[PDB]
RNA sequence: GCUAAACCUAGCCCCAAACCCACUCCACCUUACUACCAGCAACCUUAGCCAAACCAUUUACAUAAAGUAUAGGCGAUA
RNA sequence: ACCCCUAUACCUUCUGCAUAAUGAAUUAACUAGAAAUAACUUUGCAAGGAGAGCCAAAGCUAAGACCCCCGAAACCAGACGA
RNA sequence: CCGAGCCUGGUGAUAGCUGGUUGUCCAAGAUAGAAUCUUAGUUCAACUUUAAAUUUGCCCACAGAACCAAAUCCCCUU
RNA sequence: UUAAUUUAUUAAUGCAAACAGUAACCUGCAUUAAAAAUUUCGGUUGGGGCGACCUCGGAGCAGAACCCAACCUCCGAGCAGUACAUGCUAAGACUUCACCAGUCAAAGCGAACCUCAAUUGAUCCA
């Protein structure tokens, strides 16, 4: 009787639970959902990744 | 005091949320100064006859400098607060 | 479209046809976001009604 | 890995955890308030909706404050709400011209102020804005009292306010003998305000200072265990006697 | 979804007609949709390629296909070119013959 | 043209295109001829007339424009009395 | 036949959950690891690479509304 | 097994390389195509589709399938050095 | 290794430049021009690939294509 | 640096703001300096430099449908003149090998009873 969606069955990291995403997109989600309570050394890394990823997608490849 | 209009528009963030700001929102454009304004005059009740500038008991509009650096410190006058106004009126009536 | 709906049972003409009823029937889907201001009645089935 | 609580909440947590919890309820409330101060260096968007140009359409209009900077000179004496503004200007106010940094300073002064509740003349760094405020509130004391803690803008001012509150509470002799009537009159001027004596002690304090005060209050010497033991023994004896 | 009311005279205005009882005995049968329409559809694969699809076919699809071919050969002057898929009881016929197909189906009594 | 945005992670529209062109639902792109509000004196009447017409974009151009915008600008919009409403859908095509 | 080869399990990664650490004695801001003598004190926009195919304004740092309204050498882009 | 006849290493870069153009002693292990709009495909349903919002003059939901690596001189922020 | 130190960070800086891009087999497959701080690049066109829909496509024969050579265009039959 | 854009720093001034009186020191806004600070240093080219050229049109090369280069050979243009229906619109075409720009134009409605080879320049902004 549609009490629960199958997406509520899945156990995982909170930022991607029933949410498919993309590399860059996933990073962004992580930064928003969790980043506040994230380890300084890792938050910085995440930010860097995001910076890189944007550059790679929005500029670097083909087509 | 300087009033500083903000160039570049803060992008408007919610009821209970701070709006994060950018190094271009840090750019301002000064609209006005509180200085370079028409000098206003302040109301005082005189506790003593002063020269021709005031009559005892009366409520006068003085130059602010004169109010702040002569009259008030020397007990020659008091602010136009509604509190003491009544008292002064009463005194006048009595007189 | 309206006629078709009537024929099919959904949207009862013995009751009033308000927007809500139409929506329930699922003749007219509308969406306030993307600024729809409701239904407009159109001439397309003028005769044969 | 991940933290339990975010980093912006750590300070809050700290309060709960230790000595800061032993601070009273009425004081921590002040710390927690942190309202929006009075606008000084910007004209506010008084109405929440305006209807802008370009398109005839109402839209929301929030007013985001200019950050402000108070250098530690301003903690020593009453400046207004105003402090140093740190910003950037476009050169001749065209955006296509160069952008260059700017510091806008308040016009400072040095002036005496007699305070009825304190019976003393305080030389103060006093901006024109402060003077104006004082005039508006009539008395300097009144201004000090009336001015909300965020609004007041100075440690010195806060201290003064606290002192005034204390005076109001205790009803201590400021004018000494031969002026009881005068004192009474003064008190009656400020029947408004006048918080309980215990609260007025804590008013206008930093966090660290408050903590220190708390520590001082509950320091003491450790009580001899021997005494306690003796007491216990006595109690036991009494019990025995009873039975 | 409600089953449609029993009208006085068929075919109803807006050219509707129910699936006639009893079922017409044949090698094939065509179910109707949710909405009680006879399921023949237009489709445009590329920008160019235009086709029609009968997709609720049941039993002997081959027979149905043959019948369709017989029907449509006099209009085109061809053998229509049909891709039947046996698994999902469907029939990709090349070119639009949608309305006509529907009419034919109605006549048959599905 | 920002294939993935910073915050939402969606594609963005180049708003130049939006400013300048009208996408019909059929996917024609309509444009005002360039040089149409300029140096009209020296121009012959015929030329002026030509320049005051709208024009349909080339296939390649259309494709470019489609890429440059998001699917929002390609939706069906049921305006009350937009003068272009009749051109959105296409009639009587054949290859 | 020498050189060599081979070999799982140290441990580690990513989650989840839960808010951590910190005086045996002695020493440790003087030249730290030093037993023992008369004067200071913290707060003050980030930038630039880079993108704009140069470069000066300018370039981000739950879901849906929405990449919408707006901004912008009205362009990059935001 | 040689002896006879046939036979201008490889990669890259080139209009064109046996070139006397680059690279590479050899073995071992490590070492470089990753992103959606729009298309196509096959399912599902179908004047509707979709587990709200979005799209819909045959559509819509679904999956599948395209978009590298190494390398400056540089610029700036904050430390450390006579 | 001072025309402006060294270290860390921004920094996987940036390179229209160079070098490199790793299983098998088959198939189709070559350089008209444009603009362009542009000719070491690019974006249109042209050629090229695939998947579609289609009706004509190439070879062409008489007629025909100003005045101030070779040929070509057009072009029914085939 | 006598290329451009800036002066936030220092410079004095000047006007405010503060002041006092009588019949200076600080902040805000202007000024020109000094000092600096961002910054860039177009292309074609029988190497580059120097010189010349860089947009448009007519003639030859290019002899007969178009098209066709060179720092090949030769002329020129960057306007005039007449109108003031150089009014509206509109089938159907051409097109400088793309796009943008250009060109021609039947009918109709309004009215009467264009010349010229080139004679020009997008967008945003004003
Ligand atoms: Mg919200
Ligand atoms: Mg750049
Ligand atoms: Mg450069
Ligand atoms: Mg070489
Ligand atoms: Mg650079
Ligand atoms: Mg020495
Ligand atoms: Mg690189
Ligand atoms: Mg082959
Ligand atoms: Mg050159
Ligand atoms: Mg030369
Ligand atoms: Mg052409
Ligand atoms: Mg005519």
């Amino acid at each position: 009787n549609f009490e629960k969606h199958p997406k509520e069955l899945i156990r995982g990291p909170i930022w991607l639970r029933g949410w498919k995403g993309n590399e860059l997109q996933r990073c962004i989600r992580k930064r928003k959902m969790v980043g506040s309570r994230m380890f300084a050394d890792d938050l910085h890394n995440l930010n860097k990744r995001i910076r890189y990823l944007y550059k790679h997608f929005n500029r670097h490849g083909k087509f | 005091t300087v009033i500083v209009e903000r160039w570049w528009k803060v992008p408007l963030a919610g009821e209970g949320r701070k709006p994060r700001l950018h190094r271009r929102h840090r750019v301002y454009k000064l609209v006005e100064d509180t200085k370079h304004r028409p000098k206003e005059n302040l109301e005082l009740i005189l506790t003593q006859s002063v020269e021709n500038v005031g009559v005892r008991g009366d409520l006068v509009s003085v130059k602010k400098s004169l109010g702040r650096n002569r009259l008030l410190p020397q007990g020659l006058a008091v602010y136009a607060s509604p509190e003491n106004k009544k008292l002064f009126e009463e005194e006048k009536l009595l007189r | 479209r309206l006629q078709y709906l009537i024929d099919l049972g959904r949207v009862d003409p013995s009751q009033p046809i308000d927007l809500t009823q139409l929506v329930n029937g699922r003749g007219v889907t509308i969406q306030p976001l993307k600024r729809d201001y409701g239904v407009q009645l159109v001439e397309e089935g003028a005769d044969t009604f | 890995p991940l933290h339990k609580y975010p980093v912006w909440l750590w300070k809050r947590l700290q309060l709960r955890e230790g000595i800061c919890s032993r601070l009273p309820g009425h004081y921590l409330r002040s710390l927690e308030e942190e309202r929006t101060p009075t606008p000084v260096h910007y004209r506010p968007h008084g109405a929440k909706f305006k209807i802008n140009p370009k398109n005839g359409q109402r839209e929301r209009v929030e007013d985001v404050p200019i950050p402000i900077y108070f250098p530690p000179e301003s903690q020593r004496g009453l400046w207004g709400g105003e402090g140093w503004i740190l910003g950037q200007i476009y050169a001749n106010n065209d955006k296509l011209s160069k952008r260059l940094k700017k510091v806008w300073k308040p016009q400072l002064f040095e002036r005496e102020f007699y305070s009825e509740i304190l019976d003393k003349k305080f030389t103060v760094t006093v901006t024109m804005r402060t003077l104006d405020l004082i005039d508006e509130a009539y008395g300097l004391d009144f201004y000090i009292l009336k001015a909300s803690g965020e609004d007041l803008c100075s440690k010195f001012g806060m201290d003064l306010k606290r002192g005034m509150l204390l005076r109001l509470a205790r009803q201590d002799p400021q004018l000494h003998p031969e002026d009881p009537e005068r004192r009474a009159a003064i008190y009656d001027k400020y029947k408004e305000f006048a918080i309980p004596e215990e609260e007025a002690e804590w008013v206008g304090l930093t966090l660290e200072e408050a903590i220190e005060k708390q520590r001082l209050l509950e320091e003491k010497d450790p009580v001899p265990l021997f005494k306690i033991y003796v007491a216990e023994l006595i109690q036991q004896l009494q019990q025995q006697a009873l039975s | 979804i409600p089953d449609p009311p029993k009208h006085e005279h068929y075919p109803t205005p807006s050219g509707w007609q129910p699936p006639r009882d009893p079922p017409p005995n044949l090698p094939y049968f065509v179910r109707r949709s949710r909405m009680h329409n006879i399921p023949v559809y237009k489709d445009i694969t590329h920008g160019n390629r235009q086709m029609t699809v009968i997709r609720k076919v049941e039993g002997d699809i081959w027979a149905l296909q043959k019948d369709v071919e017989d029907f449509l050969s006099p209009l085109l002057g061809k053998t229509p070119v049909t891709q039947v898929n046996e698994v999902t009881g469907t029939l990709r016929i090349k070119g639009y013959f949608d309305q006509e197909l529907k009419a034919w189906l109605l006549e048959k009594g599905f | 043209l920002t294939y993935f945005s910073a915050r939402k992670g969606k594609r963005k529209t180049v708003k130049a295109v939006i400013d300048r062109f009208l996408r019909l639902h059929c996917g024609l792109w309509v444009r005002r001829k360039a040089g149409y509000k300029k140096k009209l004196w020296k121009k012959t009447p015929a030329r002026k007339k030509r320049l005051r017409e709208f024009v349909f974009c080339n296939k390649t151009q259309s494709k470019l424009l489609d890429k440059m915008t998001t699917s929002f600008w390609k939706r069906r919009n049921w305006y009350v009395d937009d003068p272009y409403q009749k051109y959105h859908d296409r009639t009587n095509l054949k290859v």
